[PDB]
RNA sequence: UAUAUACAUAAAGACCAGGC
């Protein structure tokens, strides 16, 4: 009777960004970024796409809680270089690295067939 | 007014309110109440 | 139609003083008991709220220059008490306008035309100005669903 | 500080299967295409049931369950449907959904099998997929009982509900032959040798690389049917690659609104 | 009562595979060889098949409210 | 036009079975 929408894991209702930028008050260049209605797909393949960028001091993402369904990532970058600048960079490369593969896998197919 | 079914020679009878329950062409004293007419729309999950 | 304020107790009737002012005899149980609503409001005759309890002149009508408790309100009759009346142990019956202070969905089965919840059928248990709670047929439970999704089906 | 090129070696390519070996990618790259495998790709399944008469001796939810569970050709118009939530129409027209039928009853004395052969769609494209190897059976039916149903199939993926899984079992293997250590046994010589292991009979473990990271992350993807397997994957990179596109977007404009 | 579409665990479809499996097992099959031929390879689906009990022809015995 | 349909009833006790 208390059991939740099996659609409310990844849809959004009215009023709910999508994305929300919170500056971190701990550490200069630190910022928290919280992501809704996504779970570890999402999550992990950014934070291991930020540790490849030498600029980036930290990054790291954890679920709050597994029955709310939203991540919050923080990052740390050096100086001069905006934690919002390594995100979006971060998200560019895979989108680069994954039309790659998609490219390469449709070779190796009609390789495969006949060949 | 009310269709049932009897339990025993499955004929639908049409018997109506202050009567006694007695199948035609049995005797048989126990009645069901067929099935309703109105939409049922399930998931299929 | 009619209601009124019981004003003597006899043996096996009431004196009971109706609400257009006049006494009539009953028998006890000819009369049922009417819910008093407590927190009744009302227009006087310059517009000011009144309620129960209020003190009231009588500035027209039959009572004209009486002064009152209003005891009871209803729809456009006031039953009010004075203790220096004697007539009917105080009780008199004034227009509101002689004084001056001193649902068709619930039932229905719905298709939830829009929204997450697109396509499920269910029975409306309670409506609302805004909204509708849908009875869901396919799973248990209820849910609110605005009621611009809702369409009605036969 | 740039993403890295991967590269692929398809291996087996079967109507059931596919084993592809990607290399030169993180660990959490590979896993996130595997664990797209199973949720993100869309596939048809039905989803919204209607039972006009059900005789027989299963419940009508219980029937209502085995359908969705069925598999359908999901081959092609699964880019063509939209999500039933997005489509604007009321109820279900022919972009968002496909119509099944199912009228069956038993007049015979012997016990009539229904098969999922009897579900009947208005579309040629999707059917059942058996019917593309014996039927998937809804339901036995003694003589006298009749279930007739009306059905309109969906879209949706397999994070809503299991049966819009596109796939059977996804198998994922990494480092065969344990150089990295990610997992420690005990007793090395006790262990049987994956199937792509590159070590003899005689010793137990590849020596410890200290510097390496897993790479060569071994697919085997086998389908359930509704989509060939050789296009599960193809929708899984470009189902993750548009949500990768959805944030940057909905980021950017984050950043310029913010900003 | 009736032997599930889908396998639990990994999700193959076991559904349509019992009417041929009870065929093999009259044909003088060992349930190792008949689970073979079936093309089950992992544990998970050799035992719904194997582990099956199926009452829908117990429950078929029984006459319908409806003749 | 105004005004109205407002909630109560299913007792209690006995034994029996189970839960932590
Ligand atoms: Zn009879
Ligand atoms: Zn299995």
């Amino acid at each position: 009777m208390n059991a939740p929408p099996a659609f409310e894991s990844f849809l959004l209702f009215e009023g709910e960004k999508k994305i929300t930028i919170n500056k971190d008050t701990k550490v200069p260049n630190a910022c928290l970024f919280t992501i809704n209605k996504e779970d570890h797909t999402l999550g992990n393949i950014i934070k291991s796409q930020l540790l490849k960028d030498p600029q980036v001091l930290f990054a790291g993402y954890k679920v709050p809680h597994p029955l709310e369904h939203k991540i919050i990532i923080r990052v740390q970058t050096t100086p001069d270089y905006s934690p919002q600048e390594a995100f979006t960079n971060a998200i560019t490369d895979l989108i680069s690295e994954l039309s790659l593969l998609e490219e390469r896998f449709r070779v190796a197919i009609k390789d495969k067939q006949e060949g | 007014p009310m269709i049932y079914i009897c339990g025993e020679c499955h004929t639908e009878n049409e018997i109506k309110s202050r009567d006694p329950i007695r199948c035609r062409e049995c005797g048989y004293r126990i009645m069901y109440k067929k099935r309703t007419k109105r939409l049922v729309v399930f998931d299929a999950r | 139609q009619t209601v009124g304020v019981i004003v003597r107790l006899e043996r096996e009737t009431f004196q009971v003083l109706n609400m257009y002012g006049k006494v009539v005899t009953v028998r006890h149980q000819a009369v049922t008991r009417k819910k008093d609503n407590r927190f009744a409001v009302a227009l006087d005759s310059e517009q000011n709220n009144i309620h129960v309890k209020d003190i009231v002149k009588v500035i027209d009508g039959p009572h004209s220059g009486r002064e009152g408790e209003i005891r009871h309100l209803f729809r456009s009759f006031a039953f009010l008490h004075c203790k220096k009346l004697v007539e009917n142990g105080g009780m008199f019956v004034c227009k509101t306008r002689h004084l001056v202070l001193a649902n068709e969905l619930i039932g229905q089965t719905v298709r939830i035309s829009q929204g997450p919840y697109k396509g499920y059928i269910g029975v409306v248990k309670d409506a609302t100005e805004s909204t509708a709670r849908v009875e869901l047929h396919s799973t248990c439970q209820t849910i609110s669903v605005d009621r611009q999704r809702l369409t009605t089906v036969g | 500080p740039y993403a890295n090129q991967p590269t692929v070696r398809i291996t087996e390519l079967t109507d059931e299967n596919v084993k592809f070996i990607i290399e030169n990618t993180d660990l959490a790259v590979a896993n996130s295409i595997r664990r797209v495998f199973i949720a993100e790709v869309p596939i048809i399944a039905i989803d919204w049931v209607q039972i006009d008469a059900n005789s027989s001796v299963l419940h009508d939810e219980f029937i209502a369950h085995r359908l969705g569970l069925i598999p359908l050709t999901s081959d092609d118009i699964v880019d063509k449907l939209q999500y039933s939530r997005d489509c604007t129409c009321e109820e279900f027209c022919p972009e968002c959904s496909v119509e099944f039928t199912l009228d069956v009853r038993c007049n015979e004395d012997q016990t009539r099998h229904v098969t999922s052969r009897d579900l009947i769609s208005n579309s040629p494209r999707v059917i059942p997929v058996t019917s593309r190897q014996d039927d998937i059976l809804i339901v036995k039916l003694r003589k006298g009982q009749e279930l007739r149903l009306r059905a309109y199939a969906k879209k949706g993926f397999g994070k809503e509900h299991a049966k819009w899984n596109p796939t059977a079992g996804v198998a994922f293997e990494y480092d065969p032959d344990n150089a990295l250590r990610h997992t420690v046994y005990p007793k090395p010589e006790e262990w049987p040798k994956s199937e792509y292991s590159e070590l003899d009979e005689d010793e137990s473990q590849a020596p410890y690389d200290p510097n390496g990271k897993p790479e060569r992350f071994y697919y085997n993807v086998e389908s359930c049917g509704s989509l060939r397997p050789e296009t599960i994957v193809l929708s899984a990179l470009s189902g993750l690659k548009k949500k990768l596109s959805d944030l940057q977007t909905q980021l950017s404009h984050e950043i310029q609104s913010d900003v | 009562m009736i032997i599930p579409v889908r396998c639990f665990t990994c999700g193959k479809i076991v559904g349509n595979k019992w009417e041929a499996y009870l065929g093999l097992l009259q044909a003088e099959y060992t349930e190792g060889d008949a689970l073979d031929a079936l093309g089950l390879k992992r544990y998970c689906c050799r035992r719904m098949l194997l582990a099956h009990v199926d009452l829908i022809e117990k429950l078929l015995n029984y006459a319908p409210l409806e003749k």
